[PDB]
């Protein structure tokens, strides 16, 4: 047995004996010649510390063999606080020392006074001399300043707006910033408006820089107003688009377009609808979405309040469609009206209904029309089976079902339609089919090793993953509490802990590519599900998230991007 | 399977001895100011050496009385030599000297200081060298009385107008002050109760003078100037720590001593001004007479 | 603004730089000769780290002016393993080269060097060199070492006692480690074959240590047989006077004696009697004590249990005494007879005191007897105030109360009872009586902050601090979760944390200054507390203290000092 030790406070207790003999006086050996002064100072610490000292103190130059050394270019009170660096590991600063000792800092390549340097300068920034600040910038070839003076001129789009040298501002970077999608404003006239300031004169008002106007995120009300007063330019064949895309509500997810985009950063899980099982014995008909910002089920947008318990869900380029329905662990409610929220328009459409109002199966949003796996109805074993595209809406006929498969669970993985074990009825079964896209037909996949049925199936790590399930393996029409998945895409079974709560007829969402569970009635497990557990990818395990405080049983949840707009206000 | 080493341990006295006259060359040596030669390894090995067969006994008397004989056979004869003229440097100067020589020894007998001090509970080699150099030179028979003449003097030739080394007086008050080891009290005991009572007296008897001499508007302005002036002398020459009781014997005697003589002062009092209406004299009444209470 | 930036990982990047130099081999200025070999090293660096250094090479004297340094009394690998650490701050050791680290260490005055060297040998600690171990660390007066190198000993008596080096111990270690209450032992016999063995040789075997022999440890037919196998001597007398100590049990909190009692520090709360509310209120008759090495609820089988609950516990020489005890769960009427509990004798004998017309009553007792105040009788107001006879236990006549008060709040303020709260009648009353022991009378004393019945007092501070009450004479009968401790000596209601949990009657127990409250019944609630919060006066932080495993009202609970086999398991 040998054994290290190694300690922990020594280190600043060497550094504190160090100022305390700088401040005494003694030892000095080296004198350096700044601005016609003199201060004299120690060559070990500066060939230890810097790395512009040591390659003159220790690159075997002439400094070997000479007492005194005479910097030039830099200021006397720059190295005296950058000594003072040295010895205290402090650094005092100012209003009239911060541009000096950036020169300094800059030259000498020492990263921690320029970042603390550039803090303080960002601490005092203002919309008076900002050209002086980006001209610093770029002249020194800094870029952890110009990564967050962009930061600064768009959450404070407004104010500098009003700036007289806003109009100074090249075109390319104006161009770039209000392009970008961080830019806050409650609207896209206030942007246009800006623009034709930075391109015309106040008075005269009142290019390419309105190109960044996102049309389709404005309201169409306004622009008949302004296509009577616009001037002559092609402007008015946009203003016309947004009139034709308005009257597109079915085709909006199809008549998507790059300026269409959503000039926000909001993505998470909104579980809105359903019927609510606990503490409320009530079917839910107000539409709310939980905040995952706030991490509470906030109130939100009542876009396409469904009347349905467990209905069915997918994301069409930002769009949330449903429609179907079933509950028959509490009861089915079967439905035929399919429903469309637009996070874009934040509006709420009828989507195409579906050829039959058939769920308790699997959906895989695949090509042209998402396509469901299997299939059965509210509570029965059924060979529905059809591929529905609301924004195209059409209803075609999709691969049935190979097996006998009710209340089948199943996920996209690898961009392929699968599904995972089934059910014929009641009695669990490990027969799955693989619906292949090209083909269009069942095509036989591997086998899932537990036989889980009316589970969540979900794609994590581009493997699929379920949890829980309702069918034979727990003994009733209960929830089976163990955990046991097989990805055949992966080839492999990956092994995952226990669900907390039983995943029966539930709603699976997968947030920052880790799913996770909330919601649902467990028989077996003796309780409901009045806690979410979200299983990390990484960690290999689940970890308690937000629980929802109603222990509900069949109400869905989407997963999507919404506008962050309303979540900052 | 420690296996720990064997060591053996000797205490002969004649080689113990040895070390001890040695170390005590050593130290006369750095007393006379000549340590530029004197090597460092073998005075703190020796001095390890006497810690470990536990003779720390001897090492502590032995310092004693090396420092102790030392301070008075050359210290002593050579302020009395020194005390007519030039008193104040010479002893500025042995002050300084014996500061750094016990500095040196302290810096040489670290391991004593740090084991045997500690284990017996006495006082370090610093506060051992203060305690010593005020027992024996600062509070003499003589020389206390001497300084304090000198020093009383100094301020009342301050007082009257003439120019005297304010350096000095700081150093003095500074010395006065860590010669107590743990605070203020040598400096209240020797120093503050002359300069508070000879201060007393002066104010009484220019209060009275200014009393007897003119009317409330000059009472007022040489109150002012004499709170200046030792307000002044406090922040440069005196310690800041000995304000307090000035200002209260001032409000005592050149204003509250004084108050009944404002009370019944002519052309210049209450009545005076309220009969003239004034407002100026009013205001300095008024400013005068917030300092005194009542 | 002046803001001041301080970094934390600038001494790291310093050492390692130093490091990389030294490395190098290149900027070195000093050479130390130790032994006849050669090492180059950094003056300033040394001169920096330690005093030994500093004073060599910045005091002034010769060594200013020397290019090599000579080194006597130390080793070449223990100046290595130095430097390394000085240059690293980690340092390696080994079972060889560990006494000359330790040494030169000890040479040059480096605290955390020594002590690394110190835990390295303890951890390493040989048995057959122990004596070799205190020789060291006598020579070297390492007071740091002898410490714990005692508390070792004192774990491992039984071990070593068989090892000769028992007996070669010196006589006042031997002593000193026979009288300290924290050998680990189970029985007096292991201690009186200790002391055999160190009094006599172990041949022999197949006086002073006795002075430090526990005899009242032993049982009565093991301390008979001693006598009759021990030859006359007046170690005969002192068993014989033991064994009559132990035939006069309930006179045991009567006869205490330093070696009467027992050789741990598990002071910890223990709760008897009372009733629990689950499943039915009872006067229970085993002890739930809530045992902080192991942090749960022991559980433990309470001799001679009387059925009482809420009765006054007295805890004197180690010794546990009931007094009065309502037992309204189980029908109102005050009980005579007393029960005692002896944790010292591992035992609990009945101690049945005098007639005591009284319940909910606490005595504080000063000297020989003990002096109590006010009273409340089965279920009603009473003011039959009874003090005891510990010498007796005898439930004698006290000073009158000033008047009847029914599950009033009374406490011990500094040799001075102070009875505040209380139900005169149905009528809460708000007045409060300091009778005084030495005084023997009432006296003025703080009002209580609320004027309510039912409501605890704990000992916080000294003072007696009010804290929940549930009763309708508060306002309503609702939780009161506003806390102000009465303090008597300050005569007034200071402000204190607020109650986390309101309920009334509840049980106070003061563990190292954190004055609990568990149990009682919450008018709020409806039904008993079973839970606590744990908060500190001195701290003032309050949070949720251990949780009983069944709600309880009207129990009785303790803190003392009990055996470490009990604590243990």
């Amino acid at each position: 047995v040998n054994n290290t030790y190694r300690s922990a406070q020594h280190s600043q207790a060497l550094l504190r004996g160090l100022l305390a003999l700088r401040d005494s006086g003694i030892l000095f050996d080296v004198v350096l010649v700044v601005e016609g002064r003199h201060i004299e100072a120690h060559r070990i610490l500066l060939a230890a510390s810097c790395d512009y000292f040591r390659g003159m103190f220790a690159g075997g130059l002439k400094e070997m063999e000479q007492e005194e050394v005479l910097i030039h270019g830099v200021s006397y009170n720059a190295m005296c606080q950058i000594l003072h660096f040295i010895y205290t590991s402090e650094l005092e600063l100012s209003l009239s020392n911060v541009q000096e000792t950036l020169v300094a800092a800059c030259q000498l390549q020492i990263p921690e006074i320029i970042h603390f340097c550039c803090d303080f300068l960002m601490s005092w920034v203002d919309e008076e001399n900002i050209l002086d600040v980006y001209r610093l910038a770029e002249l020194f070839d800094l870029s952890r300043l110009t990564e967050q003076l962009d930061t600064y001129i768009l959450k404070n789009f407004v104010a500098f707006s009003r700036t007289d040298k806003y109009r100074q501002l090249p075109l390319e970077k104006v161009y770039s910033l209000l392009s970008s999608n961080r830019l806050e404003v409650s609207c896209e006239t206030e942007v246009y408006e800006g623009a034709l300031l930075y391109h015309y004169s106040l008075e005269q008002v009142q290019p390419k820089l309105l190109e960044t106007v996102r049309f389709p995120l404005m309201e169409a009300e306004v622009l008949q107003r302004l296509h009577d007063k616009l001037d002559p330019s092609p402007l008015r064949d946009t203003v016309a688009s947004a009139l034709m895309y308005h009257r597109n509500e079915s085709l909006q997810p199809s008549l998507q377009s790059p300026q269409t985009e959503l000039r926000s950063d909001f993505q998470c899980v909104v579980g809105f609808g359903g019927i609510h099982s606990t503490p409320s014995t009530v079917l839910s008909d107000q539409a709310k979405y939980l905040n995952p910002l706030l991490g509470e089920w906030k109130h939100f947008t009542a876009s396409l309040a469904p009347r349905m318990s467990n209905q069915g869900i997918a994301v069409l380029n930002n769009f949330v469609y449903l429609i179907g329905g079933d509950n028959n662990v509490q009861g089915f409610r079967a439905e035929s009206r399919c429903w469309r929220y637009d996070p874009r328009h934040n509006r709420w459409f009828q989507i195409q209904s579906l050829q039959q109002e058939h769920a308790d199966l699997s959906v895989c949003v695949v090509g042209r029309y998402i396509y469901a796996v299997a299939g059965r109805d509210y509570h029965n074993d059924l060979n529905a089976v059809e591929r529905y595209d609301p924004a195209t809406n059409s209803w075609a006929y999709v691969a049935p079902l190979k097996r006998e498969v009710y209340a089948h669970a199943g996920a996209t993985l690898e961009g392929k339609m699968y599904i995972t074990c089934g059910r014929r009825g009641e009695d669990y079964l490990k027969e799955t089919h693989c619906y292949d896209p090209g083909s269009n037909t069942w095509h036989t996949l591997a086998d899932g090793p537990v036989r889980r049925a009316w589970h969540g199936m979900a794609t994590l790590l581009n493997k699929l993953y379920v949890i829980g399930g309702s069918n034979n393996d727990a003994g009733y029409r209960r929830d089976v509490h163990q955990v046991a998945c097989y990805s055949c895409t992966s080839g492999q079974w990956s092994s995952v802990c226990p669900l907390p709560a039983g995943h029966g007829e539930p709603g699976i969402a997968v947030l920052d590519n880790r799913i996770y569970v909330l919601g649902g009635r467990s028989h077996n497990r003796g309780s409901r599900t009045g806690y979410v557990h979200i299983y990390d990818v990484e960690k290999d395990c689940w970890e308690e998230g937000p629980q929802l405080d109603n222990s509900i049983s069949g109400l869905a949840a989407c997963v999507l991007t919404l506008p962050r707009s309303l979540l900052l206000e | 399977k420690m296996r720990i080493r064997a060591f053996p341990m000797t205490m002969d006295e004649k080689y113990v001895n040895s070390i001890w006259d040695l170390l005590k060359n050593a130290i006369q040596e750095i007393q006379r100011k000549n340590n530029s030669g004197l090597s460092f390894e073998e005075l703190y090995r020796n001095a390890y050496t006497m810690v470990l067969h536990k003779h720390g006994e001897k090492l502590y008397t032995g310092l004693r009385e090396v420092v102790t004989e030392h301070l008075i056979n050359k210290v002593r004869e050579d302020v009395l030599n020194s005390l007519n003229n030039n008193f104040l440097q010479t002893l500025n100067q042995a002050w300084n000297d014996h500061q750094t020589a016990m500095v040196m020894i302290r810096d040489i007998l670290m391991y004593m200081d740090r084991v045997y001090v500690q284990q017996n509970n006495v006082e370090n080699v610093y506060n051992l060298g203060l305690i010593i150099f005020r027992d024996q030179v600062v509070r003499y028979g003589c020389i206390r009385d001497h300084l304090r003449q000198t020093l009383l003097d100094m301020i009342a030739r301050e007082r009257k107008g003439e120019v005297v080394d304010r350096g000095a007086i700081r150093n003095a008050c500074q010395m006065l002050m860590i010669l107590g080891l743990e605070g203020r009290s040598v400096y209240e005991e020797d120093f503050e109760a002359p300069f508070l009572e000879m201060s007393a007296e002066f104010f009484q008897m220019e209060s009275q003078k200014f009393l007897a001499e003119n009317s409330a508007s000059v009472y007022i302005k040489k109150v002012e100037a004499r709170i200046n002036e030792e307000i002044e002398r406090v922040m440069h020459c005196l310690d800041k720590s000995t304000e307090e009781p000035i200002v209260k014997v001032v409000e005592r005697e050149l204003i509250s001593k004084h108050m009944k003589t404002i009370v019944e002062m002519e052309n210049s009092g209450l009545v005076h001004m309220l009969k003239n209406g004034k407002t100026e004299d009013l205001g300095c009444m008024y400013k005068l007479f917030s300092r005194v209470p009542n």
